[PDB]
């Protein structure tokens, strides 16, 4: 029931500003500093900045002076960071998290993480296809199939499997890159005689596009 | 030895 | 800046073993006030890190015995007395004594498991991919181990090597294997004029390519 929330994923121009927010639920907003952390993807993470919500006070990394401008709402407890200037490389996933204001004692509870996607491309919606066990099957042990999102930009794009009650079994790969547009695919293994039988749907959402699509692993 | 908000009060 | 260091770059470990992260930094961490601050991180795969260990001994709530840290001044160590499963992930160390707060490099602790080979499944282009002047042949190498596996696509008996596209997942968390997507993008008419495909993967678990194969004349 602690909660950090954040806002979302983003695809942004270059020179063009953000306002990323991060907003708690659960428990005493101003009891706690909130603090900034980016990471680019596949490394370290680095400090941003902390901002006190009670008493408006902003402290930031000489790395993010200036670019970094932290804000919050006490009326409606939440969080904010605008980033100014915007460039290739500050294209990474921006956390946010809780610090114990009477006493240091760790970065307590974090938000998901907003990916921000800077680029000067236009978003392209993915055309998601069902992908169908072949003939020759339906039996040794389990059965297996799966989800092809296919053509789209910017990452990120959400799969899914019976809404989320088909949630053992999946296999969603990390979406690669081919030119200029993304194909994440994604697999289900089954019991052999249970998806003919009762159901499976891919669900699958590209939130940068509003895209929201339901397409059934449909036997051929 | 106090000087700000944005510091634990412990530090 | 407080100078953070993280060894090993990378941990190999296996189920039920002791497993040791060390970091060491550039200056004495303990702040003025008398107390270290030196905190441990865990950021699964995909998942957003988590607190592990909080003033350089003393663990967050609901977190497993198995875990202790401990150091002093500018040396610290985290231990993880018999790995799990669950354990995969970057560790991060983190000082918060000294603006601006710091972190560790991340040690990527790998499960070494016993063997495993993986279930290839092949799938033909559906039909509402057909119908847009396009087709994939998609395929899914699934629950291996150890990672290095190598997939080769064959359409009517000859090696393809263009438009092939591969994506690899991170170690599993609740079964330590590895999986693979490699999909095979052809046009709808070079889809078409021919009637064979084949994804081949070459491993240690076989000596042979573990072929699967479909054939065009679908039905």
């Amino acid at each position: 029931q602690v909660q950090l929330q954040q806002s979302g994923a983003e695809l942004v121009r270059p020179g063009t500003s953000v306002k990323v927010s991060c907003k708690a639920s659960g428990y005493a907003f101003t009891n706690y500093l909130i603090q900034w952390i980016k990471q680019r993807p596949g490394q370290g993470l680095e400090w941003i900045g902390v901002i006190n919500p009670g008493s408006g006070g902003t402290d930031y990394n000489a790395n993010f002076k200036g670019k970094a401008t932290l804000t919050a709402d006490k009326s409606s407890s939440i969080v904010y960071m605008q980033l100014s200037s915007l460039t290739s490389d500050d294209s990474a996933v921006y956390f946010c998290a809780r610090d114990f204001y009477d006493y240091d004692v760790g970065f307590d509870y974090w938000g998901q993480g907003t990916t921000l996607t800077v680029s000067s491309a236009k978003t392209t919606a993915p055309s998601v296809y069902p992908l169908a066990p072949v003939c020759g099957d339906t039996t040794g042990s389990s059965v297996t199939l799966g989800c092809l999102v296919k053509g789209y930009f910017p990452e990120p794009v959400t799969l899914t499997w019976n809404s989320g009650s088909l949630s053992s079994g999946v296999h969603t790969f990390p979406a690669v890159l081919q030119s200029d547009l993304y194909t994440l695919s994604s697999s289900v293994t089954v019991t052999s005689s249970t998806w003919p039988s009762q159901s499976i749907t891919c669900n699958v959402a590209h939130p940068a596009s509003s895209t929201k699509v339901d397409k059934k692993i449909e036997p051929r | 030895d106090n000087p700000a908000s944005t510091t634990n009060k412990d530090k | 800046d407080v100078v953070m260091t993280q060894t090993p770059l990378s941990l190999p470990v296996s189920l039920g073993d002791q497993a040791s992260i060390s970091c060491s930094s550039s200056q004495s961490l303990v702040h003025s006030n008398g107390k270290t601050y030196l905190h441990w991180y865990l950021q699964k795969p995909g998942q957003s890190p988590k607190l592990l260990i909080y003033k350089v001994s003393n663990r967050f709530s609901g977190v497993p015995d198995r875990f202790s840290g401990s150091g002093s001044g500018t040396y610290f160590t985290l231990k993880i007395s018999r790995v799990e499963a669950e354990d995969l992930g970057v560790y991060f160390c983190s000082q918060s004594t000294h603006v601006p707060y710091t972190f560790g490099g991340g040690t990527k602790l790998e499960i070494k498991r016993a063997d495993a080979a993986p279930t290839v499944s092949i799938f033909p282009p559906s039909s509402e991919q057909l119908t847009s002047g396009g087709a994939s042949v998609v395929c899914f190498l699934n629950n291996f181990y150890p990672k290095d596996i190598n997939v080769k696509w064959k359409i009517d008996g000859s090696e393809v090597q263009n438009g092939v596209l591969n994506s690899w997942t991170d170690q599993d968390s609740k079964d330590s294997t590895y999986s693979m997507s490699s999909t095979l993008t052809l046009t709808k008419d070079e889809y078409e004029r021919h009637n064979s495909y084949t994804c081949e993967a070459t491993h240690k678990t076989s000596t042979s390519p573990i072929v699967k194969s479909f054939n065009r004349n679908e039905c």
